[PDB]
């Protein structure tokens, strides 16, 4: 199985999301995570999800050409979220 | 007057894993699911035909309900050539109100 | 052998004609495309055909049928490819959070 | 002139070998 | 619509292991996949980058979906320059 | 306060909402902008499907009714909950065995299971 042999490549990795943050959001979801390798797998899978939305928004910003400092404006994040199942629609100019 | 006959359904399970059985609780539910969705498709494709002020159900409005809602593209039928895609019909009132958000922001 | 050399000849020499896809894309844009667009778009569609036929022959080898490809193995090919996200549909606004 | 006539010879043999008879299916 | 890919697609299915004589209703299916694939990679390509069809945005969709379409578009763009260097 | 945030406080005051967070009015204007720009999304798909130029009122009337089943699906109606109940309410209550210890469903419906874990090697 690939899920076990991947987990040997995770003993050298340390995710950005801490184990107390992830271990709390599993508690609201319905279980207390006993094995601390399951907390290192749901946090890595959710760190990869942010690291592709923030990377597609970068290539959306580097495809409009300004090349010094890249600002995470909503104009680059809103098309980058629609490739996944996040459809934001923010208003402007409330009359 | 039934559309699915519990032998076409059994071969639909045999093509996935041939050593697998369904229960009569599952078979009676899969039959219901099929019929219920046949209606869902037709009840929302008739209103697309009657909006085109026509009285014939074409294949071009059973396409638009499955694509938009059910995420199904049935390949082997073919359509007409799609018109040149209109990109942005942004109106003048939006071109002048959004040119006021920037006028306050930088000036 | 003598069929593998004929099959490898058709795997490389076959292509969609550039005189028709440039007519096909320009009916969608409205104005004009470039030659390096048509060269790439004629090349991705050969990979996409090779994504279906190499996977529709996995449907036929899974079931108890022979090499001639019926449409049963071709509607099943698009079904299995769409469940792995390979077939893109830009008319279904998907939602992952429920 | 060499590129113009030899381009159609890669496709002319692609109408003699493959697809001799046309089939159908129920 | 007529079929603009009837004879070309029969060579390609033979190229990937089908037969020398595929069925007509199987090339009926594959000809409609390609017209939708070119449509659903041009309708989404005229919103990214700019409202045109430059090929610097055709290479964006091929990553993170299937790497075979990306590894076979870097070969067609490299070999365009090695086939103009020979002249 | 725009004229539609001045009217959004009137709607909540007309309900039983007298004390709300001030973030609520910014939330109920984002929902009201996402809804009309989803109805007018579908009302432009249906205008091109009938091959007309503008977006008429019969397109918006269909776009309202054809997304009251997936976007805002309802709890089941009163005529359906009565028929489901009145065939369930006709089978008699079963009798109870005298000494069965913990009374529980069969083992495939409970949550009692051996509940394994990985060997931390």
């Amino acid at each position: 199985t690939p899920l076990v042999d991947f987990l040997m490549q995770l003993e050298d990795y340390t995710p950005t999301i801490p184990d107390a943050v992830t271990g709390y959001y599993l508690n609201r979801a319905g279980f207390e995570a006993s094995d601390p390798r399951i907390i290192r797998l749901i946090s890595l899978a959710a760190q990869k999800f942010i690291s592709d939305i923030a990377n597609d928004a970068l290539q959306h910003c580097k495809m409009k050409g300004k090349d010094r400092k890249y600002t995470l404006t909503m104009e680059d994040l809103t098309p980058a979220l629609s490739e996944y199942g996040i459809n934001v629609k923010k208003p402007h100019y409330f009359t | 007057n039934q559309v699915l006959t519990k032998k076409k359904l059994q071969d639909l399970v045999r093509e996935v894993d041939p050593n697998e059985q369904l229960d009569e609780d599952v078979e009676e539910m899969l039959l219901q699911i099929a019929d219920d969705f046949i209606e869902s498709v037709v009840t929302a494709a008739c209103q697309l035909a009657r909006h085109r002020k026509s009285s014939t159900l074409e294949v071009k409005d059973v396409q638009l309900h499955l694509e938009r809602q059910w995420n199904m593209w049935i390949p082997g039928f073919g359509s007409e050539e799609i018109r040149p895609y209109k990109k942005a019909c942004t109106t003048e009132a939006h071109k002048q109100r959004m040119a006021l958000i920037r006028k306050t922001t930088k000036k | 052998s003598e069929e593998q050399l004929n099959r490898y000849e058709m795997y490389r020499r076959s292509a969609f004609p550039k005189a028709a896809i440039k007519r096909l894309i320009q009916s969608i844009t409205g104005t004009s495309v470039s030659q390096n667009v048509v060269i790439a778009m004629s090349g991705i569609s050969k990979v996409f055909v090779g994504e279906v036929v190499e996977e529709a022959l996995d449907v036929c080898e899974k079931w108890g049928e022979m090499p001639p490809l019926q449409p049963k193995h071709m509607r099943e090919a698009v079904r299995r490819l769409k469940s792995k996200g390979q077939i893109p549909n830009s008319k279904h606004k998907k939602i992952i959070f429920f | 002139v060499n590129l113009s006539e030899e381009s159609a010879r890669i496709l002319a043999t692609n109408s003699e070998l493959v697809g001799t008879l046309t089939r159908s299916c129920k | 619509r007529k079929r603009l890919f009837s004879k070309e697609l029969r060579c390609m299915m033979y190229g990937f292991g089908d037969d020398q004589n595929p069925y007509t209703e199987s090339v009926d299916i594959l000809e409609d996949l390609v017209i939708e694939f070119i449509t659903e990679m041009t309708h989404k390509a005229m919103s990214i980058g700019r409202q045109g069809r430059v090929q610097v945005e055709d290479i964006v969709f091929l990553i993170r979906k299937d790497p075979r379409k990306f590894a076979r578009v870097k070969d067609l763009l490299t070999m365009n320059e090695e086939l103009k260097r020979a002249r | 306060m725009p004229k539609d945030a001045q009217m959004m406080a009137q709607i909540l005051k007309d309900m039983g909402i007298t004390e709300y967070e001030p973030r609520v009015i910014n939330q109920m204007l984002e929902f009201a902008f996402r809804y009309v720009t989803t109805i007018l999304d579908d009302a432009k798909i249906y205008s091109s499907h009938a091959k007309k130029a503008t977006v008429d009122a019969d397109d918006v009337r269909l776009a309202i009714q054809c997304r009251a089943d997936q976007s805002f699906t309802s709890p089941p109606p009163r005529d359906f909950l009565l028929d489901i109940a009145r065939q369930r309410n006709q089978t008699p209550l079963p009798l109870i065995k005298p000494y069965s210890g913990p009374r529980l469903p069969p083992d495939r419906y409970c949550l009692t299971a051996p509940n394994y874990r990985l060997k931390s090697l």
